[PDB]
């Protein structure tokens, strides 16, 4: 390698992490929203019957 | 309670080798005298030959 | 250097005013480094009570 | 032997440097308590440490140093206890072989011979 | 330099190590908060049978 | 003292190449670490139950 | 700071002069045949650095 | 050449990302070069003396 | 800023060093081309190895005062070879020490001028002495 | 120069045919065999010239 082409590597390995941390908080956000969401429609039929 | 006994275990030998430093500055020293009488003893036998 | 040619030259008061302003330097930066992280915990203890209260 | 003696100096300096480096970290280290400021969660830390050496080589290492030490000052203590004996002998020997040129001529000589240096001369005093 | 350079790059590296670590372990909480909520939500099922 | 425990290995992590060492300090550091992680857990267990 | 065929050297593709000293630096000359041998004989003077 | 050459050969025994070939290949094998130059010129005009 | 100033002053000591190291050595070589023709004209008489021995003592100081020059370039040039990331860079200990030897400016020059202007009158005498001779002998 | 050129245009091939095929051994035989013959050709001049 040449040391352009080596920085360049630990720099796309960086931003793989990066990109899969942002995967992350995404995911857990919308874990989020699928649980009030779900309580909330549970709760909503139990009081019309 | 382990930091000040690793801290009086470090200073010790910090403080030995402060006095070898000076140790070896006085005797380089002198060693250096005795060379600048060694220097003119040769000048004072030029003269003779 | 030897006996004759310990001159005291300019050289020697700039390098002792440079040292002479560097542990003032380094000691400004460290206090202002301390400063910093008290702020980041006077930050982190409202946010609790922020986030508590919500 | 001024040369190696100015080396070995500045070998156990540097020694004795990392020593004041380590020394300075730790007086800050040990003044941290539960309530005062200046913590922050460093995560990895504990897991991931990597160490050079274990304490017995910590002093193993500046042994061999003021070991060498010694022992170039100490063969700089037989060189200048011997530099000055044959400077001695010197100054003997050509005062005694002038004293005998001296005789033979009495058995432009006293015109030139009559400047000469002395022993306080030829010892450099 | 190269040295130096080589430095830099791992202080780049533990940084994103740190922030990978929350991730992960802010993640694992999240999971086991699902759990626990998918129990309490199967218990009325129960009832309403 | 997670923080406490964590800032002092952090700064006894940025040490010279050789006064670096595997230390009876960095031993009690590990084992302080690892029990407050496990009482932090327990304590969180107690608190769902109540 | 390095001059142009050490900078060649660190690209992709080997566009390079395989020799490494290069032209414009060497002061002598690559494989060149001449070296002026002056043969020692009582009498005439001799002398050295013809190449200069 | 003692100090530059095994310069040379105590670096080179480096792992797979940093085999490389930066300025400091360059630099060395120009050093040892001239040096070796140097060993022949004043051979020769020692024995010329 | 300080450190390139630095760099500066250093640079412009090493030159004004220079300066007296080379007139020293065309002082030295001009009084050996001179030994060199009062001997041959020795080949009065008394007169003369006065002289030459008068001569000899002022050649002895000028080469110690010139090998103390070298020795002074020498390890001026390795301090402003030493700059940031060289290998041997040290935290000291007392760097503000007055030397032993306590010299100033004014007396690092004037011995040296105490050197030349008795090695000059020494030349002046010794040429007087030349065309003293000639005019006897003829 | 056009072996290496080679080299890098045939690795800059994408995802599901990155294959270590004869091609490449070829070409790396190509680069140990130019840079052994132009080596030999160097101490040869070497020697002509002495």
């Amino acid at each position: 390698s040449v040391p352009e082409t080596w920085a360049k590597f630990t720099d796309d390995n960086v931003l793989r992490s990066q990109s899969e941390r942002a995967a992350s908080a995404k995911l857990r956000e919308e874990t989020e929203n699928l649980l009030i969401v779900t309580a909330n429609e549970m709760w909503n039929q139990f009081n019309k019957v | 309670r382990k930091v000040g006994e690793r801290l009086e275990d470090m200073h010790c030998w910090k403080s030995e080798l402060q006095r070898e430093i000076d140790e070896l500055s006085s005797e380089t020293d002198l060693m250096m005298a005795q060379k600048l009488r060694l220097q003119r003893a040769l000048d004072a036998t030029s003269v003779p030959y | 250097r030897s006996n004759v040619e310990l001159c005291r030259d300019q050289t020697q008061y700039g390098l002792i005013d440079e040292v002479h302003q560097l542990e003032a330097t380094i000691n400004t930066m460290k206090q202002k480094l301390a400063q910093t992280q008290n702020a980041l915990d006077a930050l982190f203890k409202h946010l609790a009570r922020i986030q508590a209260d919500i | 032997q001024i040369r190696l003696n100015r080396e070995h100096k500045e070998s156990c300096e540097m020694n004795w440097s990392d020593k004041v480096e380590v020394y300075n970290i730790d007086d800050t280290c040990s003044r941290y308590t539960n309530e005062s400021t200046q913590v922050q969660f460093y995560p990895h830390s504990s897991k991931f440490e990597e160490s050079a050496s274990t304490p017995e080589t910590w002093a193993k290492f500046n042994h061999d140093n003021l070991l060498r030490a010694e022992r170039e000052r100490l063969a700089s203590v037989n060189l200048r206890k011997l530099i000055d004996c044959i400077l001695r002998d010197t100054a003997e020997d050509l005062r005694l072989q002038c004293d005998a040129v001296n005789s033979a001529f009495s058995s432009k000589c006293m015109t030139h011979r009559n400047r000469y240096p002395s022993v306080l001369q030829l010892a450099g005093y | 330099e190269r040295v130096n350079d080589l430095a830099f790059w791992k202080s780049e590296i533990t940084h994103e190590l740190d922030e990978m670590i929350g991730e992960t372990n802010a993640l694992t909480d999240i999971k086991r908060r699902l759990e626990r909520g998918l129990i309490e939500t199967e218990g009325p099922l129960q009832v309403s049978r | 003292p997670l923080r406490v425990a964590q800032t002092r290995l952090y700064q006894r992590s940025h040490r010279p190449n050789v006064e670096l060492c595997r230390d009876n300090a960095q031993f009690r550091l590990l084992s302080e670490v690892e029990e407050l992680n496990m009482s932090l857990r327990a304590l969180k267990e107690k608190l769902q139950d109540a | 700071g390095l001059p142009p065929a050490y900078t060649q050297h660190l690209r992709e593709m080997a566009f390079w002069d395989p020799a490494i000293t290069a032209q414009y630096l060497n002061s002598g000359p690559r494989w060149g045949c001449m070296q002026w041998r002056d043969r020692q004989i009582r009498g005439k003077e001799f002398v050295v650095t013809r190449n200069q | 050449l003692k100090v530059a050459q095994t310069r040379l050969d105590e670096r080179t025994r480096r792992p797979n990302v940093e085999l490389c070939r930066d300025m400091a290949q360059l630099r060395l094998v120009n050093e040892v070069y001239e040096v070796d130059e140097t060993i022949q010129t004043l051979q020769q005009r020692l024995r010329d003396s | 800023w300080d450190e390139h100033d630095n760099r500066t002053r250093l640079a412009e000591r090493i030159d004004t060093v220079n300066r007296w190291k080379e007139t020293l050595d065309k002082c030295l070589t001009d009084l050996d081309a001179e030994i060199d023709s009062l001997a041959q004209a020795k080949e009065k008489i008394s007169q003369a190895f006065q002289h030459l021995c008068l001569l000899q003592e002022i050649r002895q100081q000028l080469n110690s005062d010139h090998r103390d020059k070298m020795e002074t370039l020498e390890i001026d040039r390795g301090c402003l070879s030493l700059n940031l990331t060289s290998p041997n860079i040290s935290l000291k200990v007392n760097p503000t020490r007055i030397p032993k030897d306590s010299t100033t400016l004014q007396q690092w020059d004037e011995f040296t001028r105490f050197n030349k202007n008795r090695a000059e009158a020494e030349m002046k005498a010794s040429i007087e002495l030349r065309e003293a001779i000639a005019l006897a002998i003829a | 120069s056009i072996a290496t050129d080679n080299l890098q245009c045939r690795e800059r091939r994408q995802h599901p045919d990155l294959v270590r095929d004869y091609v490449e051994v070829e070409l790396l035989k190509e680069t140990e065999l130019i840079r052994n013959i132009q080596e030999l050709l160097k101490r040869t001049i070497g020697q002509a010239v002495d």
